[PDB]
């Protein structure tokens, strides 16, 4: 770590994985904190130079900031901050929409005792407040509008035993485009999953049980593949959603 | 909102508008008109002593000015009424 | 299994033939005959949200599902002979959803081998018509888009919109 | 039979979806359907009465159990179908409302100045209430940890530092950070894109 | 995010953003070497920008290069693949092998359009010839994509060297067709 370029690379890869994935990916808690702190300090910095340039100007009708080696640096600061803010905004709003889509599923996950998935890790605190408030508001709306005139036998908005399941869950077999990066950093011999093939670079192997077949993914090729069989590789950065 | 300072020094709004802009236009609210900006100079100059390098005071003043515009419907542009809403604010306390 | 899907709700309300296997009084509004009780071995067309469940609960269930008219041998032969020219809209506006439903209730490998080929052969024509962006300086598209299922119109709209946006961005001056 | 009316309601939803799908600009929801909804309410109430009557008629022991089970199942299924139709309609209308609420930079929508996209009387009272709390939720999101980032900002990437803009509606002088814009109608500006995003979003400026 | 589709597919402008987030080479027309205000960037390394000498080759990110060429302080050198010779080699490779895609960079269309729009003077070859060659390549790639679309199934596909824009304009059709085929196959099990 301790590299501002890698923070931006990680944010971009997280955003790209977020847009194309069906599920609700875990929240990178530390990266967001570091980026928000960096933005907070940087905005203060540009504000400081702006104030310093403004105050001296009015004092004794001095010349403005001399144009050479002056305007372009500060303009670059502003535009860079603008781009970074846009990227984070798009990431946050996309994940908020995905939270909206899967409210009942997340509630059922949180209510289950024997579930390793917990909302304290998968959901940010502000996202927790959003989920709780939106669920209550929607429940109030539906209860006031429709559900009050219904028999006590069926008055639940979540019914897993009815004719049609009322709790929607993510599609675990959606087809996605992936690119095979390989090892996240290097040391191709270190990775145990890598296995060499004939007259070619080492390729990963996966199995499709419903089809009952073995599929080999060669490094440097783009594939259209099921999402479930590639979850571990994406979690370990071996593959990247395009 | 307080009194007893040294004296109301007069300063031009050019050195006051950046803080008001960042607090109001960017985050929540907008349209600080020129006449409204000049109006918002007098009350902040009433307690002007040892400020623009201070801590919370100016930010809290802008927060309180935003409170009226969330409470009352009002509009977008800020006009010579800006003192008229601070009269309401001092009525509240 | 989409509770809030509009198209699934619509397609799930189609009428299928069926036969009562018991004799029961009190019914009759199914036949639009209020006072008349239903007899045994009576053939009526019931909606799918009812006939699906009535064929499971009994052992022998209360009602038997009869072969549909939209899955006859004539329709299969017409599908096999010429997939593109066939008018699936006239047969039924929700052919595919009901097809997967029928495959799910009754495991039929023959139908799964025919519907897949039909979809695969119609996808090529769908792409050909979706990729044809007009240039300013045909009867085929108008004729073909009137033979499209409800599901295929969504895919056509998505592909067409994506192609138009790509072309718009490429030639923006 | 019993649910045949509710299907009509679902059909209406489909039409609304098309207006949502084929929308170059923001649109308005059509009139509410309180009369159809009240008709489903009446018929489900009648179904409840029928279920009660079946309960007593069975518990006096005049009818066979196998016979009563069938009409019990039929009434239950009809009520379930009616619930499904009503919930689907409500959720579609709710989603469109949420989209509009997000696409107005937060704010209180109808109480304050609105972009005139929607009339007051189209929405139901419960929908009007729901919109208010949803807007408050957006508001206290925007004051969370993500103060610096404007969660209600523009969603098109920035790729042009300096743009040409034209004023659509007349206005007075507006102060901006380190300067002033004078909004004389039928006048053109050459200025940075960041300063005029707010004014373009609110309809006081044209072009980009 | 939510409005105007954007749920599961990127817009062309976002693809352009990703492309402009990539390095490029330049010839500075100014000297900002430290003497014997500074850039201090937070997402890109500023070492090259701080240490600049005129008439020497350095590399920076693309959008800074466009911003500099907006003024008169830069001159971007087009990549070596943007030449008539290297394009004619790829056209021949494309002709000879009718079952594989040629090895072009994953941003060739977007980079070509951006460079033609912004840095028109910097090219050495006439620009109309290059513009024709790009269309010549695109048509053949479209023919190969059309032929390859016939082999759609439920298991997996491989598109080894397809470009970013070509993948983006084809994703919604391909994904949905294979999804429907997969549901049909799964139902019969």
């Amino acid at each position: 770590y301790v590299s501002p370029q890698q923070d931006f690379s990680d944010l971009m890869k997280s955003w790209k994985n977020e847009r194309c994935s069906p599920e609700l990916l875990p929240y990178p808690h530390q990266l967001m904190k570091r980026l928000l702190n960096r933005i907070s300090m940087q905005s203060q910095l540009i504000e400081n130079i702006s104030m310093g340039f403004l105050d001296m100007q009015n004092a004794s009708n001095a010349n403005p900031p001399m144009p050479n080696e002056s305007k372009l640096p500060l303009l670059c600061m502003e535009t860079e901050l603008e781009r970074l803010k846009f990227v984070i905004r798009s990431y946050i709003r996309c994940r908020l929409s995905k939270i909206d889509k899967f409210s009942l599923y997340l509630r059922q996950l949180n209510e289950d005792e024997n579930s390793l998935i917990s909302l304290t890790d998968l959901l940010s605190k502000d996202e927790i407040k959003y989920h709780d408030t939106h669920s209550l508001i929607w429940l109030k709306l539906v209860n006031d509008s429709i559900l009050k005139y219904m028999p006590e036998e069926l008055q639940a908005i979540n019914d897993t035993e009815g004719s049609v399941n009322m709790i929607d869950e993510p599609d675990w077999n959606k087809f996605v485009f992936i690119h095979v990066n390989g090892p996240p950093d290097g040391k191709w011999n270190e990775d145990p999953l890598l296995q060499e093939n004939e007259f070619g670079k080492p390729c990963y192997t996966v199995t499709i049980p419903d089809l009952k077949e073995e599929v080999e993914l060669t490094i440097g090729s783009i594939y259209v593949m099921r999402y479930e069989v590639i979850r571990d590789l994406l979690r370990d950065d071996k593959v990247a959603l395009i | 909102f307080g009194s007893g300072n040294v004296l109301p020094v007069k300063i031009q709004p050019p050195l006051l508008r950046p803080l008001a802009y960042r607090v109001l236009s960017r985050k929540y609210g907008l349209s600080i008109k020129s006449d409204g900006l000049s109006a918002l100079a007098e009350f902040v100059g009433t307690n002007i002593g040892a400020n623009w390098r201070q801590g919370p005071a100016t930010i809290k003043f802008l927060e309180q000015f935003a409170a009226v515009w969330k409470q009352q419907e009002r509009g977008l542009f800020i006009d010579q009424s800006g003192v008229k809403e601070v009269i309401q604010e001092m009525k509240e306390r | 299994m989409g509770y809030y899907d509009i198209d699934d709700v619509l397609a799930d309300g189609t009428e299928f033939p069926c036969k009562f296997q018991y004799d029961i009084p009190g019914l009759g509004y199914l036949e639009n005959n209020p006072g008349r009780p239903i007899t045994k071995n009576t053939k009526l067309s019931l909606p799918l949200w009812l006939a699906r469940i009535l064929a499971i609960v009994g052992p022998v269930p209360f009602v038997e599902l009869l072969p549909p008219d939209m899955f006859s041998t004539k329709v299969m032969n017409a599908i096999k002979t010429d997939p593109v020219a066939l008018d699936l809209h006239s047969i039924n506006s929700h052919f595919f959803s009901l097809a997967i439903k029928w495959i799910m209730l009754f495991s039929e490998k023959e139908l799964a081998n025919v519907v897949s080929e039909l979809l695969l052969q119609r996808a090529q024509e769908l792409n050909h018509h979706a990729s044809s962006l007009s240039i300013d300086l045909n009867i085929a598209t108008s004729t073909f888009l009137l033979k499209l299922e409800e599901m295929e119109k969504e895919i056509y709209k998505k592909s067409h919109e994506s192609y138009k946006d790509t072309k718009r961005w490429m030639f923006k001056k | 039979m019993y649910g045949d009316l509710g299907n009509k309601l679902v059909l209406e939803a489909k039409r609304t979806k098309q207006l949502y799908a084929r929308s170059n600009q923001d649109v308005n929801l059509p009139m509410y359907h309180e009369d159809i909804i009240r008709n489903i309410l009446k018929e489900v109430s009648n179904l409840r009465k029928n279920t009660e009557y079946l309960k007593e008629q069975q518990q006096l022991g005049m009818l066979d159990d196998k016979v009563a089970k069938c009409q019990y199942f039929v009434t239950l299924l009809c009520m379930e179908r009616n619930k499904r139709c009503l919930l689907a309609y409500q959720r579609l209308r709710t989603d469109i409302l949420d989209s509009m609420a997000w696409n107005n930079n937060g704010l209180d929508l109808m109480s304050s100045i609105t972009f005139s996209q929607q009339d007051t009387n189209n929405l139901s009272h419960q929908e009007q209430e729901y919109l208010k709390e949803y807007c408050d939720l957006i508001t206290d999101l925007k004051s969370g940890d993500l103060v610096d980032i404007d969660l209600s900002g523009s969603l098109v990437p920035p790729s042009d530092v300096f743009i040409d803009v034209r004023v659509l509606k007349d206005a007075g002088e507006i102060q901006t950070e380190y300067g002033v814009f004078n909004l004389i109608k039928d006048s053109q500006f050459f200025v940075r894109q960041s300063d005029v995003e707010r004014l373009i979003q609110q309809g006081y400026l044209q072009k980009i | 995010s939510l409005p105007a589709h954007l749920q599961q597919t990127f817009s062309p402008e976002e693809i352009q953003f990703i492309v402009e987030n990539e390095p490029i080479k330049i010839f500075p027309r100014i000297t900002t070497r430290q003497k014997i205000t500074r850039w201090q960037l937070i997402t890109t390394d500023d070492k090259a920008l701080n240490n600049m000498v005129a008439m020497r080759s350095t590399e920076v990110v693309l959008w800074i290069a466009l911003l500099l060429k907006q003024q008169s302080k830069c001159s971007i050198v087009a990549p070596q693949w943007l030449t008539t010779k290297e394009l004619d080699r790829k056209i021949q490779y494309e002709k000879t092998h009718p079952d594989r895609f040629s090895e072009l960079p994953w941003n060739w269309l977007v980079l070509a359009r951006i460079l033609f729009n912004k840095a028109k003077d910097d090219f050495h070859d006439p620009i109309h010839e290059l513009r024709g060659k790009i269309q010549d390549l695109r048509e053949i790639r479209q023919i190969k994509v059309l032929k390859g679309l016939k082999y759609l199934n439920e298991s997996h596909l491989q598109l080894d060297n397809l470009s970013l824009l070509e993948i983006n304009e084809l994703r919604p059709f391909i994904t949905e067709i294979m999804d429907k085929l997969r549901e049909i196959h799964t139902a019969s099990l």
